[PDB]
């Protein structure tokens, strides 16, 4: 046929993918961690948003630090053999390269090595995106006037 | 040209490859919500993805969320320490190709 | 619509907003150079923008980067260690708007 | 006039600005760096590359780290004015949000730092890019058969 680029994923599998989205709102008090207000309308924002984009939307509420790294996991063992892509939406607590789960952190990098190329072969070549809304630490940007 | 660290027989790519991080925030900063609304992230990167996914690749998306949390967006406190504070999201995209979410 | 912390009368942006990070390795990876031919990233960087710098916006070219290095190189070493390795460039972009070079 | 989008950065300025390229290729014996084989090709390359889309580029070579702080100090405290953006290229060994100079190493927030939207009027609103060709760890990535 004619002159084939390639310069843009296949987004045309039978399904665009699965969208796991983590929405913590309440921690365990012996972590000391409040309650994320708000957080509701985030997780329900994001389900319209990726419903209409077609993607599989999954939610979890208040997932402990155990059960999230097992979601991840499992959900890493399916066959995405028929799915563009993945998409995982994380909305907790956070610092630098971490997630809190709701009895505590889990390590980002934990979370994403199940997706490596090597990993999760009925996704490699595909693009893996991971939202988080969470802290990167404790600094606070003063802004500047335009 | 030749060398000793291209053009393999194996094909083979980074295992770190294909990976998109969209993050909320800068690193080492704080990531504003509020309380009702939700935080200046979400609300922004689901406003752009109902109003471009259709029309704009990702990254271009994601750039446009980029300008509206840092231009709409200014905290509000009780406490000064975190009154008045800005916020700018972080894409940091190991990607090989470009992204639509149309074909 | 109304909140307290948007549509601010004074108009600011973060102090951290249009900086763009063109890494030539992922977080916590090591990167690789050819002691003849320069860097992967470099090399890669550079021909890329010969060949795009008047026709993508820098996003896009970046990405072309990335694709080149994470297929095109693989390290040698006579180190079991360090051989066959692979490397995937690393774009963190905290800019409000698209960049060409050229108008 | 007509409608205005304003979607990308103003590159119509008199000057498309500076680069900056910090060339580290040898280091002091007492650091116990060794030198960086085949640097001076891609500070070459940049030069190069960077003249063609009409950048003023100043090269710099095997800098201590005070020097890296002091010329980013210095270009920090030029009036940016009549430039349309700022580019600094660094090649240097390195670690996570580090880079080394010729004695050690300077932290890239140092160097970043001058160039904040209230640190550098000149520049605010105008896109800064830093490119780094260094280490950011000692992971090794095996790679995956395609």
């Amino acid at each position: 046929s004619g002159i084939s680029l390639d310069n843009s994923y296949k987004m045309d599998y039978p399904e665009m993918g699965l969208c796991i989205i983590i929405n913590n709102k309440n921690f365990h008090k012996s972590t000391g961690m409040t309650s994320r207000s708000g957080t509701d309308v985030d997780a329900a924002n994001l389900r319209e948003t990726f419903r209409n984009l077609k993607y599989e939307v999954r939610n979890k509420n208040d997932l402990t630090r155990e059960e999230i790294v097992e979601l991840m996991r499992d959900v890493s063992k399916e066959d995405h053999s028929k799915r563009s892509s993945f998409v995982c939406v994380l909305l907790s607590h956070g610092e630098e390269g971490i997630i809190f789960g709701t009895n505590g952190p889990v390590d980002l990098k934990k979370i994403t090595n199940f997706f490596r190329g090597d990993r999760c072969r009925s996704l490699t070549g595909k693009p893996k995106l991971f939202i988080i809304q969470a802290c990167r630490g404790t600094e606070l940007d003063c802004g500047i006037e335009t | 040209a030749s060398g000793v660290d291209d053009d393999m027989a194996c094909h083979k790519i980074p295992v770190e490859a294909d990976f998109l991080y969209a993050y909320s925030t800068a690193p080492g900063y704080y990531s504003w919500r509020n309380s009702k609304d939700g935080s200046w992230f979400i609300q922004s990167l689901c406003a752009m993805l109902k109003q471009y996914a259709d029309k704009l690749e990702f990254m271009h998306i994601l750039t446009r969320v980029n300008r509206k949390v840092a231009t709409e967006f200014e905290s509000f406190s009780f406490d000064a320490t975190f009154h008045a504070k800005k916020q700018i999201p972080c894409i940091v995209s190991m990607l090989t190709k470009e992204l639509y979410f149309y074909h």
